[PDB]
RNA sequence: UAAACGAUGUCGACUUGGAGGUUGUGCCCUUGAGGCGUGGCUUCCGGAGCUAACGCGUUAAGUCGACCGCCUGGGGAGUAC
């Protein structure tokens, strides 16, 4: 299970606000919001969003998560947004939204997926 | 996965999302997979395969039509 | 033209400066990406001879941080 | 004998410091029998990627013919260091004096244009941020 | 050691072409991401023609010469002595 009559009232950091980072894979979807400084004030998955197993992969879950993440960010006060995506994973606007939706806010859009020169690694995994 | 905007930058109300970015994506692919010498012309680049392909089928289509035949 | 040529320019068409580059930077503006990477010959019909050239450059720039090589960079 | 482009990067910081210090770097080549072609720079900047863990940074060229294997003495003199933070060599088939096209542009760019990145600003500002009178 | 590649020993002349790539280079009522000239290299298609056939085909597996290496059922076997 039950619940409160009640609900909540509330805030908490009340940052006003932050960043949110979307990353996500094959599987899943992880979303976290930071705050800003780097931080974080809540994250959420999906996993987390109870869909699970394979599923939590699926762009819906996430979309939903995020939505959750965000919610949470509420107890946080955010007013807002900017976001960073990252992962071959789903993406999107409609993940963006959800942040939003919620109200906060959002417009931002970047994504920054990492990619080294490469080495590093990935298995020769299964088979084919 | 999302568009770069940031250049602009819509607001909120808004999309976002139009064109899309250099995103997509880099090592990805080698993921899982896998290295081969010469295998990565038909697994993957593929194309050697074509090509001629398309060129074809214009002439096909000429053809066909046309003669139509089709 | 003819005895007359050169002039009457003739082209460049693609490519603009046919050489290797690279103080710059931008005309290298573009053959560089949003994620660092190089342009290939493809999407400009350069070209190649100058392809690459041109790319490179840019490595290079990047190796004296004057583009970007990831992304991430940008 | 090689010709050579040396082109380097200052911290900023130091970018009024070394334009005193010319002597280092000629040098290195002037005792090594080598000569200066380049002395340019471009002001500053933007980087990406940081040098360090500072954005920004100041572009010099000297560049200069060198003999072959002297060449590095200067490359040495860079690296040991700091500042210079970064320097390149290249390359110059006796080339290429000329520059820059940044210089030639000059502004055009900057006045307008643009840039892209950058570092003119900063810088600026710095007259503030930065003061110095030891070395 | 290799499916160590043209799956094709090295060298050289001759014998229909077309279309694409690349590069030293001739000239250019210079126009273009181009036009025509002259060599080197190269990929795809294919005539004459050869080949059991697939295939190869001016970079021959067509037309020819010199020098060199290899073959004479399968299994026993690149195994033993």
């Amino acid at each position: 299970a039950k619940a409160p009559i009640r609900a909540r009232k509330r805030v908490r950091k009340q940052v006003s606000d932050g960043v949110a980072h979307i990353h996500a894979s094959f599987n899943n979807t992880i979303v976290t919001i930071t705050d800003r400084q780097g931080n974080a004030l809540g994250w959420a998955t999906a996993g987390g969003s109870g869909f699970r197993g394979s599923r939590k992969s699926t762009p819906f879950a996430a979309q939903v998560a995020a939505e959750r993440c965000a919610d949470a960010v509420k107890e946080y006060g955010i007013k807002n947004l900017e976001v960073m995506v990252k992962g071959p994973g789903p993406g999107r606007e409609s993940t963006i939204r959800a942040l939003n939706a919620a109200g906060f806010r959002i417009t931002n859009i970047t994504d920054v997926t990492p990619i080294p020169h490469n080495g590093c690694r990935p298995p020769k995994k299964r088979r084919v | 996965p999302v568009i770069k905007v940031r250049e602009n930058e819509p607001f909120d109300v808004a999309l976002r999302r139009f064109k899309r970015s250099c995103e997509k994506a880099g090592v990805l692919a080698e993921v899982r997979r896998r290295e081969f010498y010469e295998k990565p012309t038909t697994e993957r680049k593929r194309a050697k395969a074509s090509a001629v392909k398309r060129h074809a089928k214009k002439l096909a289509r000429e053809n066909a039509r046309r003669t139509r035949l089709y | 033209a003819r005895y007359f040529r050169r002039r009457k320019f003739c082209r460049f068409t693609a490519e603009g400066v046919q050489e290797i580059d690279y103080k710059d930077i931008a005309t290298l503006k573009n053959y560089i990406t949003e994620s660092g990477k190089i342009v290939p010959s493809r999407i400009t019909g350069t070209r190649a001879k100058y392809q690459r050239q041109l790319a490179r450059a840019i490595k290079r720039a990047r190796y004296l941080s004057l583009l970007p090589y990831t992304d991430r960079h940008q | 004998m090689r010709h050579y482009e040396i082109v380097f990067m200052v911290h900023p910081d130091q970018s009024e410091q070394v334009p005193g210090m010319i002597e280092r770097y000629t040098a290195a080549i002037t005792g090594a029998e080598g000569k200066i072609h380049r002395l340019e720079d471009w002001g500053r900047r933007q980087l990406a990627y940081p040098i360090n863990k500072l954005h920004k940074a100041h572009y010099v060229l000297m560049n200069v013919e060198a003999p072959q294997e002297v060449i590095d003495e200067l490359e040495t003199t860079f690296r040991f260091n700091d500042a210079v933070i970064r320097s390149m060599v290249m390359r110059t088939k006796h080339a290429v004096t000329e520059a820059s096209p940044m210089v030639k542009a000059k502004d055009e760019r900057r006045e307008r244009r643009d840039d892209f990145a950058n570092e003119t600003a900063d810088d600026a500002e710095a007259g503030d941020s930065e003061e110095e009178e030891e070395e």
